[PDB]
């Protein structure tokens, strides 16, 4: 239960144990006992079973130095993990299990262990199963994917061959948000997921020359006046003659409760945007 | 105003409460406004703060149970305008530019930040913008060595003075850095 | 009507090489003009004719390869005047049509190999995305335009790496655009074709050799052969994805195995007889029974 | 039967018609049945083939103005059973074991191609496979150097003799090889 999952907290703590496997065989008494628990109450131990695995994993890296088997036995976890994240596949739970597959992506990536980034790629597959095929809602979409493109903004471990499958199919799922500003945001990151770049923000132009609210793809025009700024500076006309724009287009909208606190945005901007 | 904002509880997703030093240093009764900028999984974790104070306000994390949160919502008390955010729809988290025009979008001038677990706070272009960090001490991606500090505020007129008590390992650093309002 | 103006002026296709390339491109234009200026759809019959012309005039200027000099900046110079012919075909209720001459305007793009025709031709694979994309809903339609353009980006080898690989998958949006499973699977399976077979400039004249996600495509092609909601298709599908497992394995793509056909083969001694009894599967029988003879077994 | 197959007239979208040796050599009423695989552009185009015989069949190429040409349709007189295709769908074109698997899947035994302008034709796998080419002499983008040839061929009783007439150049170059259906 949910109490007993805090109490599980208390399972991973007053009953973990320095060594790992210990912890771990106990951990697979709270496979006995408490892992066979149901559908919900696996629902409620396991992901802290998993995240004591997290931690069991981490104890196999903190016994990086005094154990030569840690990184199987980051295996021998991650397998039985990833399988302890399918018992929750199992027990219909796929929106919550990407995120510890996104955690365990990252558990493949900050450990390092063998095998571990083609099997986070098979959980970026395992993404791409618990994500972009049931979720209709498109605010849950957005913020999974665009997360997913956060951590594939943290996703530079794959190599420059491997990272470009994902990065497309990630801009695919970035294609599957149902509104436009869901879209060009994600699209927007979709560029700033490549370090060619600046036409996917004239394709987030062409997004913002999509959009039903006009001062909405106005401000994504502040967006794209703040996304021309940076892959610039790490392209050499548009700004100031859009900051033109916005002595022409931040007059013709609505001079609102947004988009006179976007002249004051722009006003200010214009105090940024003078670099000086 | 003693006012305590926190962030990042994580009760208990990835650890559990505040050290013992810390709610040693944070009784309950002492706080008028309490900003929560979200991951606290439960129900408990609001009524705990409920016990500090009478004024506690949570946005929506990522890992929140609830769905009542609204995103944003502007508030005021005295001569300050907040906003409160937890910090995942921050792709990335540190742009120098990116907080300083998010803040003239709806006229604010104190910012709070969270959702990356490192302290981290400054003045630029004439406002103040603060990165607590992990109060009960929950991991991030970037910081492995994650040292959890809590942060006590006082405004009393469009002049703010702060005490960012750093637990570095287990002892008490309070560090202070000043800062007017224009 | 109007379609007078076809071999009217494909007599005078005949009739106006015969002169040099600009006074052709004057009478052209004076054609252009005397009955070029002749309406909305008459532009539609002499036009692209005349950009038919204007191709033959870009060929014509690869035959003034060593005749003139500035044949290219002459190309430059018809090729911007076929943009805008065809531009001014893009406002002759004409978008799907000139795709094509877009599309041959990148195929004489490339064919004459002189300067600025590629970006242009990414301009006009721009112009490509550009008339085809919102201007077609019909699934038929959508996958013989998309997959011309997936068989035009077979022979897309004048784009480089920073060309190729968006519209590696620019198409392979449209591709998996189509709102039937079917089609858009099998131009998935024809963009499988695209990652063993990219073809860039800066591999020395060679392709990509892509081979890491090729045969994923076919896992995908076999991800869409479970969405398609018609199995005797869908195992037609099978099929065409063992054709695709006779296809790869025998032309040097290393991804696939022997293992998944004398799995797929042994699938259809029993989802070939999964089927009910007609015309389809007994020939599907007789297209394994012999592509048993295919496979030397029969 | 005397049977004169065509295909990729482009007409008059690429190149005009046949060669004056051509339309001497192809007359009208000499033919039972005519198969054009895609490319006339036009309605004259059936009527310039309706003139040399009555039994003439196009399906839809690429280029054609009309919507009304099935893509495949099997079609059989005596014992021989072909189906015709244009060959915009064959992508790309040349692979070996794309026409030997193609033709079991509907059971027939010797196809006809186009679209890829270019003379190419042998026997695999106990069936005949002919692509005569371009008969205008329309351009391809694999071939630039563009020949047109004409192919009559007869069938008596499962087995084929077939004239192949190249026009290299500017004189009519025949040549044959021999085949029998199994």
């Amino acid at each position: 239960f949910a109490d007993e999952q805090s109490l599980v907290g208390r399972f991973i703590h007053l009953l973990r144990s320095d060594d790992p496997d210990q912890q771990y065989l106990i951990l697979n008494t709270a496979r006995k006992h408490f892992g066979a628990g149901g559908n919900q109450r696996i629902r409620f131990t396991l992901p802290p079973l998993v995240f004591a695995a997290y931690q069991l994993a981490f104890r196999y890296k903190e016994n990086s130095q005094m154990d030569d088997k840690w990184e199987k036995k980051c295996q021998k976890i991650f397998s039985f993990a990833h399988q302890t994240i399918s018992a929750l596949i199992k027990a219909e739970l796929a929106e919550l299990p990407l995120r510890l597959f996104l955690q365990g992506a990252l558990a493949a990536g900050e450990i390092g262990f063998e095998n571990h980034e083609t099997v986070a790629y098979e959980f970026m597959s395992q993404a791409f199963s618990l994500y972009e095929d049931e979720i209709s809602d498109s605010k849950a979409q957005l913020a999974a994917i665009t997360l997913i493109i956060g951590t594939f903004e943290r996703m530079k471990c794959f190599s420059e061959e491997n990272h470009e499958p994902l990065r497309t199919q990630c801009a695919l799922a970035a294609s599957k948000l149902l509104k436009k500003p869901d879209q060009g945001r994600a699209v927007s990151t979709c560029a700033h997921l490549f370090w060619r770049v600046m036409e996917c923000l004239k394709k987030a132009l062409k997004i913002a020359n999509q959009c039903m609210d006009p001062s909405l793809q106005v401000q994504l025009f502040i967006e794209i006046l703040n996304r021309y700024i940076y892959f610039y500076e790490k392209t050499i006309q548009v700004l100031n003659q859009l900051i033109q724009k916005i002595r022409e287009d931040l007059p013709n909208l609505e001079s609102s409760e947004e988009t006179e606190q976007i002249n004051k945005h722009f006003h200010n901007t214009l105090e940024h945007l003078r670099s000086r | 105003m003693l006012v305590l904002v926190l962030g990042d509880l994580h009760i208990p997703h990835r650890c559990n409460s505040l050290p013992a030093k810390f709610k040693k240093l944070l009784v309950p009764g002492k706080i008028q406004h309490i900003l929560c900028t979200g991951n606290l999984c439960t129900k408990e974790s609001y009524d705990y703060l409920k016990t500090l104070a009478g004024d506690v306000h949570i946005v929506r994390g990522d890992f929140d149970e609830n769905l009542n949160y609204p995103e944003q919502k502007v508030v005021t008390v005295g001569q300050f305008k907040i906003g409160l955010i937890h910090g995942h729809q921050v792709i990335p988290w540190g742009d120098m530019a990116s907080l300083a025009l998010l803040q003239r979008q709806f006229d604010v001038d104190i910012l709070i930040s969270g959702h990356t677990h490192k302290f981290e706070a400054f003045e630029h272009e004439n406002k103040f913008y603060i990165n607590p960090g992990s109060a009960t001490g929950a991991y991030n991606a970037l910081e492995t060595n994650i040292i959890p500090s809590f942060v006590l505020m006082d405004i009393q007129a469009s002049t703010v003075v702060t005490y960012v008590y750093q637990l570095i390992g287990d002892d008490v650093k309070v560090e202070r850095i000043e800062y007017k309002k224009s």
